[PDB]
C-alpha cells in the first residue's frame, strides 16, 4: 500500500495486492488530518477535470479527421453521423458500414453531430482548434494540481469558506456560463443556422468572425440588430423580439428547439444565477450567514433543528459528496427526460438511434450516482458522525424512530409490488385461460391514469390561456392535433396514455421504493441494530460478525449498497425498456404523402405490454432478431458483445452463489501440485475476500447486464431507424 | 435622441431612484427608520446605487408583465 | 480581502507581482512615447506589412530578450551572474551602477514618481487597448473627436 | 535515475510486454494473414 | 443442460428433414442461441396471444413460471 | 577535481550532485538527471563519446559537397560486411566497458565540438526534410534575405 507506510510494508499474500487498488482513493482512512484530506481531493478533481478535458479533445479530433460530419451536414435527413475508423487487420474492415457521404466508419450515437450543427461549426478546420485548445486545458488541469499540492496548497480555512464558493459557483460559473454561452449564439449559432436552414451550404456560409465584425450581415435578417445604440439602453426590449422569442415547441424544419428561444434562455439564465449569486456574507457586509439562516429554523416537531448543521457540512467531506451525488444523479435523470420530450438538437429527434442511447445513458449515469449517494451517507454515520462535538438533533429523531420508518417502507414496497407485478400476473393468467375480458385492459377493466391525462391536458390549453405569450406549446407530446414530421421520419408527436402506461408507472414507483428501502435500512442501521448493538465498531466495509444469531451476513451499511446495486439495475432496466417500446410503438415511425403515420412495432404497447408474455414476445424475442443477426454485416460487434456480455453475466453468478472457503480449500491442492515441481510463488496465493467476492460479484453483473442491452439497443435502432 | 433621449437615459437612472425608496426608510435621527433601515436593512446605500440599476430594470420589465 | 497574502508562497500573496507591477512602470513608459513617436513624426509630413514576417523579428525578439531579460532573473534569484564584463552588484530591486554611465541618484524617491509615471502610464497605454479596439479607431481620433462633440 | 527503472519494472512491465506481444502477433498476421495451417 | 440442448436440436432437424442447418449453426455459439433457442419459441410464446388463445397457452404460461421460480431463488 | 567555477550553461546556479567537473566537458548540464547512478552515468558518457566521435564523420560528409558544389552491391553484402565488422569492433567495445592533467583539456574540448557534430549533423536533415533543399549554398545563399 503506497499510500501508507505500514500498507506498504511487504506483500506476503495476494490479498495485499487487492487492497492495494482498494483503498487507494479512500483519503480519509490514510490520514486524520482533516487539511490533508481536503488537499488531496482539490487536487484529484484537477487530475479528473484533465482526463474529461482530454476526453473532449480526442471527440473534435476525431470528428475532425475521422469523421463524415461535413457529409452529413449538407445531407442530415439520410446521412449517418458516424466517427473513428477501424484498421483493415484481421478481418476487422467489416465494422466499417456503408453511412453515406462516400465514407466508410462505425455508425455513433454520441450526438456530437448535432451539437456542433447546433454550434454553428462548418468545417475541420474549426473541429480542429477546439481539439487543441482542449489539449491546452488538459496540461493546464494536469500541471494545475501539481502546483496545489506540491508548491502551494490551500490552508483548511480556505475550503471551510462555504459562503464564497457558493455565491461564485452559481454565479461565475453558472451565471456567466450561460451568458457567456448566450452571446456566441446570437453572433454565432443562430446567424449560421439560420443560413443552414436556408440550405445554402456550409462552404457558402461566411465565416463566423465576420457576422461579429460588422452587423451588416447580421442585420439583414433579424433587423434589431440594425440600431447601432440598440434599444437596451433604453430599456424598450421590445425591439429585441425578432432574434429571441418564447415560440416554443419546435422547428418543422430542423427538428429542434428554436434557438431563438434558448439564447434568451440563457440570458435569463445568466442574470437569474447572476441576482441569486449576491446571496451569502463574505467580507464587504452585505450577504448571508448560511449559519445563521440555519439555525433560525426549528420547530415543535423538530426541537432544535439544523442547529450543528454547518459545522457537519464544513468537517466531513463524505456528507457534502452523498448531497452531491445524490441530486447530480437526479439531475441526470431528468435531464433524460427533458432532452427527449424538448429535442434541443437540429436534427436530433429525426436521429432515432441517438436519442435512445442518450436517455438510456442518462438514466445509468443518473441512477448509479444516486447509489453513490448511500454510501457515503452510510460512510458519514460510521466515520464522521460524533453526538458529543458535532449534535445536530435533526439527524437524532431519525436515528430515534428509525425501525419506524423502515417498517413502513418495508410494507409500501409489498403495497406496490403486489399492486404492481400481480395485475400483470393476473392478465398473464386471464389472457391464457381465455377471458380477455377479465384483464386489466383498455378494451375490458380499465384502470385509466386520469390524473396524468388531465394534467397533459391543461398543458396544451396553456397556449394563449395560462401563457399569452408561448405561441405554442412546451413539448409537442402535450401539443393535442400537431405533428412534426422532419425528412420523412417523426420527430415528435402527442403521447398518449393509456391503462398500460398505469401499470408501468407503478412499477416504477415500486422498484425506486424498494431501492430507497434498501440502501435507506443501510444507512439508518449502520452504526448499532437489535442484532448487532456495535456494528459500528465493525467498520462501513466489513463481511459479518459471524454465522451467530442464527446468522449475520450481509449487515455492513457496504453489503446494503452492494445488495440495493442490484435493484438500481433492476429498476432503470425496466425505465429505459419502458422508454424504448413506447417510442417505438406509438411515436416513431415514417409519414407519407397523405399524412398517415406508420409505427415502428406499429401501437402494439397498448394491449401487448400489459402482459409478462408480451414484453418477452413482442418486445424482446421481436426486436431481437437485430442483434442476432447482425452476423457478416457492420453491426457485427454488437453481436458479439451481446454474446459477451450474457457471459460476463452468467459469470458473475459464479461469485455471487458461492463463498472463498470452498475456492482456498481448492487452492491448497494447486498449490501442492507447484511445491511439486518448485513452482510455488513466494507471495502465497489466497482466495478473494469476503467482501471482494460480492464487489467483483456485482461488477460483472452490472457489466454484462448492462453491457448486453447496450448491444440490444443499439443493434434494434440503427437497422430500424 | 436630444432631451427625450436624456430624460430616458434619466429614468433609467431613475428607475434606479425608486427602489431607493425601498428602503429609503428616513427617520434621521428621529424615529429609527434610518438606524432600522442600517440595521438589517444595509450593512453603502450606493451598493444600492448598484442594488438599484440590477434589479430596477427588471421592475420595470416584471411591472409591465404584471 | 484581496491585498494581506499569508502565503508559503506561490506567487499571488508575497512580494513580488507587485515587483513585475514596478518593472512594468518602465516599458509600458518606453512603449508608449516609443509608439506615439512613428505616430506625430509624421504628423508633420488590419494586417500591416513590413520586412520578411514580422513572426522572424520576433524569433530576434524573443531571442535576444532572452538573452537579456533571462539574466535579469538570474539576478534576483541571486545576486550574482557572472558571464561574459558585466558587474552587478546593485541589489535585486535596482541596478544602476553600470549602466546608467555617471549618475547613481535615488531616494526623492523619484521611484514613487517613477511608480506613478508607471501606473498612469499603464492606464495611458490602457488607454489605448480598448480605446482602439471596441471602437473601431485609434486613440486619438475619438479623443480629438471626444473634445470635438462632448456632450 | 534508479527511480525511474524500477518504475517501469512493475505490473506495467506486463503492458509493454503484452504491447510487445500484440504487436509482434498482429505484425506476423499482417504477413501471414488467414493462417488455418503450418505448411512448410 | 447442455447434453439436451444438444440431443433435442439435432432431433427437431433431423425430423424437419434438415440435419444441414444444425451441421452449420452448430459450429458457433450465435448459432445455437438463435436458430435454436430463438427459432423454436415463436409457436411456445404465442400459447396465448393478446387476439387468440391456444392448446399451447399452458406451456407458454408454464415457461414464464419457470423463469419467475428461477429468478426468485 | 571538484570547483564550484566551471563555465556552467545556465549561470547562478548550476550544480547537480553527481556532475561536477571531473569529468570532461562537465557544463553542469541534467535537469532530468539522465543519469544519477554511476552506472547510469558511466554509460552514458561511453555513449555521449563514441555518437560524437561519429557524428565528427558524419561532418566530414558535409566536407565533401563543397569539394564539389553507391556501391558494387548496393546494401545487402556491403551491410553485412559492416554488420559483421563492426561488430567485432563494437564488440570489444563492448567487452571493454564492462571490464597527465593536459589530456583532460583535450578530452574536454573533443566533446564540444563533437557535440557540434551532432547538433549539426541533426540540423542538416530536419532542416532538408519536408523542405526539399540541400544546405550546400546555404550559409550565404540564404543570407540574402530572410
Ligand atoms: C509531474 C510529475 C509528478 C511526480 C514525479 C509526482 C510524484 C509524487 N506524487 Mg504527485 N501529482 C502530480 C504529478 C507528479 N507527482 C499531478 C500532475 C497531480 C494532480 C492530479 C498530482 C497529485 C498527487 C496527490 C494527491 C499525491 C501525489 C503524491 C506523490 C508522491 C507519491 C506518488 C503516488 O501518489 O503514488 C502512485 C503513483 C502514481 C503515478 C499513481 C497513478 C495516478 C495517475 C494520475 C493515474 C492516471 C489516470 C489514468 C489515466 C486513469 C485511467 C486508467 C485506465 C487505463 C483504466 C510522489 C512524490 C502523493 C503523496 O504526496 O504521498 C503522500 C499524494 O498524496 N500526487
Ligand atoms: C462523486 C464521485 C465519487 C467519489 C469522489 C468517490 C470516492 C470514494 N469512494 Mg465512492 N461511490 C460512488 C461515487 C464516488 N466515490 C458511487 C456513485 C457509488 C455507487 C456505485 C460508490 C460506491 C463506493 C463503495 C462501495 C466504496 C466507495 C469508496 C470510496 C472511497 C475510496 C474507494 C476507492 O479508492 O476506489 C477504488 C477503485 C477501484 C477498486 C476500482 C474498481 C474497478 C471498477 C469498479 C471497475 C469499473 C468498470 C469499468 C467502468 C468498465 C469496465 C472496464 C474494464 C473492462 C477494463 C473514495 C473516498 C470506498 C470507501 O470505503 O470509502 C471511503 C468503498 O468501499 N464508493
Ligand atoms: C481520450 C479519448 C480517446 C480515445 C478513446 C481514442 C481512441 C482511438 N484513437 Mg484518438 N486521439 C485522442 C483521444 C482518444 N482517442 C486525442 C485527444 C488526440 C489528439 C492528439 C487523438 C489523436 C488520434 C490520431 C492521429 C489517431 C487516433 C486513433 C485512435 C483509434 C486507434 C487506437 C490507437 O491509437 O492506436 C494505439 C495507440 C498507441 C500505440 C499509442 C499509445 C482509437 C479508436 C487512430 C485512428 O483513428 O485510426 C484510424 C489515429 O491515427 N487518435
Ligand atoms: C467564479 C469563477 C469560478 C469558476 C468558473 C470556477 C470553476 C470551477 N471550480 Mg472554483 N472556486 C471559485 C470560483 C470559480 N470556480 C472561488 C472564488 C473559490 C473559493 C471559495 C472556488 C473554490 C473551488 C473548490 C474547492 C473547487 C472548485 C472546483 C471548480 C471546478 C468544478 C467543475 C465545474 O464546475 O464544471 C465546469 C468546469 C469548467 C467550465 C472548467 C473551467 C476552466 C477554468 C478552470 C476556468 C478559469 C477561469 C477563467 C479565467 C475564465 C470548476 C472548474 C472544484 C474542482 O474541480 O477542483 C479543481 C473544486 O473542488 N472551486
Ligand atoms: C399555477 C400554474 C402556473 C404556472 C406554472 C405558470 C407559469 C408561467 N406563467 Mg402563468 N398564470 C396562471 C398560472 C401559472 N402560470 C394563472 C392561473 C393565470 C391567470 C391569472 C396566469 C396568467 C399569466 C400571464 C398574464 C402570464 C403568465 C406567464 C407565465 C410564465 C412566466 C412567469 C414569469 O413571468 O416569471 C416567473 C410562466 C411559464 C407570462 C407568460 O405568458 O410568459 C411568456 C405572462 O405574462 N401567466
Ligand atoms: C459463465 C459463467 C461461468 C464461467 C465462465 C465459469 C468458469 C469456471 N468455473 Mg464456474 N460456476 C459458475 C459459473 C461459471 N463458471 C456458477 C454460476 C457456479 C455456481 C455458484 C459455478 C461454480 C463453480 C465451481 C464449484 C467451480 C467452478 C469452476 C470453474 C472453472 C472451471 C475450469 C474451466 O473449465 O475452464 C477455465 C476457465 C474458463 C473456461 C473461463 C476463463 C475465462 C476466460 C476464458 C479467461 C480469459 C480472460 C480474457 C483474456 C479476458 C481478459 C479480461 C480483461 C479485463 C483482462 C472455470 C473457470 C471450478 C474451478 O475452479 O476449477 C479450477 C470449480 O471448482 N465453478
Ligand atoms: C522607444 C523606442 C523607439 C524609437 C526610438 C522608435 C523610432 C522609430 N520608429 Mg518604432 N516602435 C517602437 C519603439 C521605438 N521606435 C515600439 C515599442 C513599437 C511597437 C508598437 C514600434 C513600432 C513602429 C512601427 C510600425 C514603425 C516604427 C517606426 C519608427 C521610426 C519613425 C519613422 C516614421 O515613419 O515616422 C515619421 C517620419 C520620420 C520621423 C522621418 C523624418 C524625416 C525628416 C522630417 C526629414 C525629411 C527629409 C527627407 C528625409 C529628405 C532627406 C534629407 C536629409 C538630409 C534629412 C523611428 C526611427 C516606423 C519605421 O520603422 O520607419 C520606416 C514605423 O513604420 N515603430
Ligand atoms: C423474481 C424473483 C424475485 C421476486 C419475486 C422478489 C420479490 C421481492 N423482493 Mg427480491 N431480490 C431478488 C429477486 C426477487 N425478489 C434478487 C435476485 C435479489 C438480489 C439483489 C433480490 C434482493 C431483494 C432485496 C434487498 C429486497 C428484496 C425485496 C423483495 C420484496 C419486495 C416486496 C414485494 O413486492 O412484495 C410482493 C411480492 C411479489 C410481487 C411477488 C409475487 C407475488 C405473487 C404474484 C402473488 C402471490 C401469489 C399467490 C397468492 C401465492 C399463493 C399460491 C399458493 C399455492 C402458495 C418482494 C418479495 C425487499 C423486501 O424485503 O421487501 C421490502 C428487499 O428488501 N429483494
Ligand atoms: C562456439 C561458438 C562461439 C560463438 C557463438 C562466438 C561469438 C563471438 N565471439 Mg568467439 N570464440 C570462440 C567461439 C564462439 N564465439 C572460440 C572457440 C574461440 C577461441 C577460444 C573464440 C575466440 C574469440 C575472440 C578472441 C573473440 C571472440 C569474439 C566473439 C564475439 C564477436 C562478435 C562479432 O562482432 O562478430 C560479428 C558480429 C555479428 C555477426 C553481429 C561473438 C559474440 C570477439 C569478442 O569478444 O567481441 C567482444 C573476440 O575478440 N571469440
Ligand atoms: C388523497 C389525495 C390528497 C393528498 C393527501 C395525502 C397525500 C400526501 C401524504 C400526506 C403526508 C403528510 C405530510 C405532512 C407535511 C409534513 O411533512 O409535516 C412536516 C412536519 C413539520 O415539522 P416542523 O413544523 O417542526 O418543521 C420545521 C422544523 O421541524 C424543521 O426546521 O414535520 C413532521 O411531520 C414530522 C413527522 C414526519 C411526518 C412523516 C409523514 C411522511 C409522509 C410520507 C409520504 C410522502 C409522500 C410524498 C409524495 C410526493
Amino acid at each position: 500500500g503506497h499510500f501508507s507506510r505500514t500498507i506498504a510494508k511487504g506483500p506476503d499474500t495476494t490479498t495485499w495486492i487487492w487492497n492495494l487498488h482498494a483503498d487507494a482513493h479512500d483519503f480519509d482512512s490514510h490520514t486524520s488530518d482533516l487539511e490533508e484530506i481536503s488537499r488531496k481531493v482539490f487536487s484529484a478533481h484537477f487530475g479528473q477535470l484533465s482526463i474529461i478535458f482530454l476526453w473532449l479533445s480526442g471527440m473534435y479530433f476525431h470528428g475532425a479527421r475521422f469523421s463524415n460530419y461535413e457529409a452529413w451536414l449538407n445531407d442530415p435527413t439520410h446521412i449517418r453521423p458516424s466517427a473513428q475508423v477501424v484498421w483493415p487487420i484481421v478481418g476487422q474492415e467489416i465494422l466499417n458500414g456503408d453511412v453515406g457521404g462516400g465514407f466508410r466508419g462505425i455508425q455513433i450515437t454520441s450526438g456530437f453531430f448535432q451539437i456542433w450543427r447546433a454550434s454553428g461549426i462548418t468545417s475541420e478546420l474549426q473541429l480542429y482548434c477546439t481539439a487543441i485548445g482542449a489539449l491546452v486545458f488538459a496540461g493546464l488541469m494536469l500541471f494545475a494540481g501539481w502546483f496545489h499540492y506540491h508548491k502551494a496548497a490551500p490552508k483548511l480555512a480556505w475550503f471551510q469558506d462555504v459562503e464564497s464558493m457558493l455565491n461564485h459557483h452559481l454565479a461565475g460559473l453558472l451565471g456567466l456560463g450561460s451568458l457567456s454561452w448566450a452571446r456566441h449564439q446570437v453572433h454565432v449559432s443562430l446567424p449560421i443556422n439560420q443560413f443552414l436552414n436556408a440550405g445554402v451550404d456550409p462552404k457558402e456560409i461566411p465565416l463566423p468572425h465576420e457576422f461579429i465584425l460588422n452587423r451588416d450581415l447580421l442585420a439583414q435578417l433579424y433587423p434589431s440588430f440594425a440600431e447601432g445604440a440598440t434599444p437596451f439602453f433604453t430599456l424598450n426590449w421590445s425591439k429585441y423580439a425578432d432574434f429571441l422569442t418564447f415560440r416554443g415547441g419546435l422547428d418543422p424544419l430542423t427538428g429542434g428547439l428554436w434557438l431563438t428561444d434558448i439564447a434568451h434562455h440563457h440570458l435569463a439564465i445568466a442574470i437569474l444565477f447572476l441576482i441569486a449569486g449576491h446571496m451569502y456574507r463574505t467580507n464587504w457586509g452585505i450577504g448571508h450567514g448560511i449559519k445563521d439562516i440555519l439555525e433560525a429554523h426549528k420547530g415543535p416537531f423538530t426541537g432544535q433543528g439544523h442547529k450543528g448543521l454547518y459545522e457537519i457540512l464544513t468537517t466531513s467531506w463524505h456528507a457534502q459528496l452523498s448531497i452531491n451525488l445524490a441530486m447530480l444523479g437526479s439531475l441526470t435523470i431528468v435531464v433524460a427526460q427533458h432532452m427527449y420530450s424538448m429535442p434541443p438538437y437540429p436534427y436530433l429527434a429525426t436521429d432515432y438511434a441517438t436519442q435512445l442511447s442518450l436517455f438510456t445513458h442518462h438514466m445509468w449515469i443518473g441512477g448509479f450516482l444516486i447509489v453513490g449517494a448511500a454510501a457515503h451517507a452510510a460512510i458519514f454515520m460510521v466515520r464522521d458522525y460524533d453526538p458529543t462535538t458535532r449534535y445536530n438533533d435533526l439527524l437524532d429523531r431519525v436515528l430515534r424512530h428509525r425501525d419506524a420508518i423502515i417498517s413502513h417502507l418495508n410494507w409500501v414496497c409489498i403495497f406496490l409490488g403486489f399492486h404492481s407485478f400481480g395485475l400483470y400476473i393476473h392478465n398473464d393468467t386471464m389472457s391464457a385461460l381465455g377471458r380477455p375480458q377479465d384483464m386489466f385492459s383498455d378494451t375490458a377493466i380499465q384502470l385509466q391514469p386520469v390524473f396524468a391525462q388531465w394534467i397533459q391536458n391543461t398543458h396544451a390549453l396553456a397556449p394563449g390561456t395560462t401563457a399569452p405569450g408561448a405561441t405554442a406549446s412546451t413539448s409537442l407530446t402535450w401539443g393535442g392535433g400537431d405533428l412534426v414530421a422532419v425528412g420523412n421520419k417523426v420527430a415528435l408527436l402527442p403521447i398518449p396514455l393509456g391503462t398500460a402506461d398505469f401499470l408501468v408507472h407503478h412499477i416504477h414507483a415500486f422498484t425506486i421504493h424498494v431501492t430507497v428501502l434498501i440502501l435507506l435500512k443501510g444507512v439508518l442501521f449502520a452504526r448499532s441494530s437489535r442484532l448487532i448493538p456495535d456494528k459500528a465498531n465493525l467498520g462501513f466495509r466489513f463481511p459479518c460478525d459471524g454465522p451467530g444469531r442464527g446468522g449475520t451476513c450481509q449487515v455492513s451499511a457496504w453489503d446494503h449498497v452492494f445488495l440495493g446495486l442490484f435493484w438500481m439495475y433492476n429498476s432503470i432496466s425496466v425505465v429505459i425498456f419502458h422508454f424504448s417500446w413506447k417510442m417505438q410503438s406509438d411515436v416513431w415511425g415514417s409519414i407519407n404523402d397523405q399524412g398517415v403515420v406508420t409505427h415502428i412495432t406499429g401501437g402494439n404497447f397498448a394491449q401487448s405490454s400489459i402482459t409478462i408474455n408480451g414484453w418477452l414476445r413482442d418486445f424482446l424475442w421481436a426486436q431481437a432478431s437485430q442483434v442476432i443477426q447482425s452476423y457478416g454485416s457492420s453491426l457485427s460487434a454488437y453481436g458479439l458483445f451481446f454474446l459477451g456480455a450474457h457471459f460476463v453475466w452468467a459469470f458473475s453468478l459464479m461469485f455471487l452463489f458461492s463463498g472463498r472457503g470452498y475456492w482456498q480449500e481448492l487452492i491448497e491442492s494447486i498449490v501442492w501440485a507447484h511445491n511439486k515441481l518448485k513452482v510455488a510463488p513466494a507471495t502465497q496465493p489466497r482466495a478473494l475476500s469476503i467482501v471482494q467476492g460480492r464487489a467483483v460479484g456485482v461488477t460483472h453483473y452490472l457489466l454484462g447486464g448492462i453491457a448486453t442491452t447496450w448491444a440490444f439497443f443499439l443493434a434494434r435502432i440503427i437497422a430500424v431507424g | 435622441d436630444f432631451i427625450g433621449s436624456s430624460t430616458n437615459v434619466i429614468m433609467v437612472a431613475s428607475t434606479t431612484l425608486m427602489l431607493f425608496a425601498g428602503r429609503f426608510g428616513l427617520a434621521p435621527s428621529a424615529n429609527r427608520k434610518a438606524t432600522a433601515g442600517l440595521k438589517l436593512e444595509a450593512r453603502g446605500d450606493p451598493a444600492g446605487f448598484t442594488l438599484a440599476d440590477t434589479l430596477a430594470c427588471g421592475t420595470v420589465g416584471h411591472i409591465i408583465g404584471v | 480581502g484581496l491585498s494581506d497574502p499569508e502565503g508559503t508562497g506561490g506567487f499571488i500573496e508575497p512580494r513580488w507581482l507587485a515587483y513585475g507591477e514596478v518593472i512594468n512602470g518602465r516599458f509600458a513608459m518606453l512603449g508608449a512615447v516609443g509608439a506615439i513617436a512613428p505616430e506625430y513624426l509624421g504628423k508633420v509630413g488590419g494586417t500591416y506589412n513590413y520586412w520578411a514576417d514580422n513572426y522572424t523579428l520576433f524569433v530576434l525578439e524573443m531571442a535576444l530578450m532572452g538573452f537579456a531579460e533571462h539574466r535579469r532573473f538570474q539576478d534576483w534569484a541571486k545576486p550574482g551572474s557572472m558571464g561574459k564584463g558585466n558587474p552587478a552588484y546593485p541589489g535585486g530591486p535596482f541596478f544602476n551602477p553600470l549602466g546608467f554611465g555617471k549618475d547613481e541618484k535615488s531616494l526623492k524617491e523619484l521611484k514613487l514618481k517613477e511608480v506613478k509615471n508607471g501606473r498612469l502610464a499603464m492606464l495611458a497605454i490602457l488607454g489605448y487597448f480598448i480605446q482602439g479596439l471596441v471602437t473601431g479607431v485609434g486613440p486619438y481620433q475619438n479623443l480629438l473627436d471626444h473634445v470635438a462633440d462632448p456632450v | 535515475r534508479d527511480l525511474k527503472t524500477y518504475l517501469s519494472v512493475a505490473p506495467v512491465a506486463s503492458t509493454l510486454w503484452f504491447a510487445a506481444l500484440a504487436g509482434l502477433l498482429i505484425e506476423i498476421n499482417r504477413l501471414f494473414p488467414d493462417a488455418l495451417t503450418f505448411p512448410f | 443442460g447442455w447434453v439436451t440442448f444438444y440431443w433435442h436440436w439435432k432431433h427437431i432437424t433431423l425430423w424437419q428433414g434438415n440435419v444441414s442447418q444444425f451441421n452449420e449453426s452448430s459450429t458457433y455459439l450465435m448459432g445455437w442461441l438463435r436458430d435454436y433457442l430463438w427459432l423454436n419459441s415463436s409457436q411456445l410464446i404465442n400459447g396465448y396471444t393478446p387476439l387468440v388463445c391456444n392448446s399451447l397457452s399452458v406451456w407458454a404460461w408454464m415457461f414464464l413460471f419457470g423463469h419467475l421460480v428461477w429468478a426468485t431463488g | 577535481v571538484a570547483e564550484p567555477d566551471r563555465p556552467l550553461w545556465f549561470p547562478g546556479s548550476t550544480p547537480p550532485p553527481w556532475l561536477d567537473g571531473s569529468l570532461p566537458g562537465d557544463f553542469g548540464f541534467d535537469p532530468l538527471g539522465l543519469g544519477s547512478d554511476p552506472e547510469s552515468l558511466r554509460w552514458n558518457v561511453q555513449a555521449e563519446l563514441v555518437h560524437s566521435r561519429w557524428a565528427m564523420l558524419g561532418a566530414a560528409g558535409i566536407f565533401i559537397p563543397e569539394f564539389l558544389t553507391e556501391y558494387f552491391t548496393d546494401t545487402t553484402t556491403l551491410f553485412i560486411v559492416e554488420l559483421v565488422f563492426i561488430g567485432w569492433a563494437e564488440g570489444r567495445r563492448w567487452a571493454d566497458i564492462l571490464n597527465p592533467q593536459k589530456l583532460k583539456e583535450l578530452r574536454t574540448k573533443e566533446i564540444k565540438n563533437g557535440r557540434l557534430a551532432m547538433l549539426a549533423v541533426m540540423g542538416a536533415w530536419f532542416q532538408h526534410i519536408y523542405t526539399g533543399t540541400g544546405p550546400i549554398d546555404n550559409l550565404f545563399a540564404h543570407l540574402a534575405d530572410p
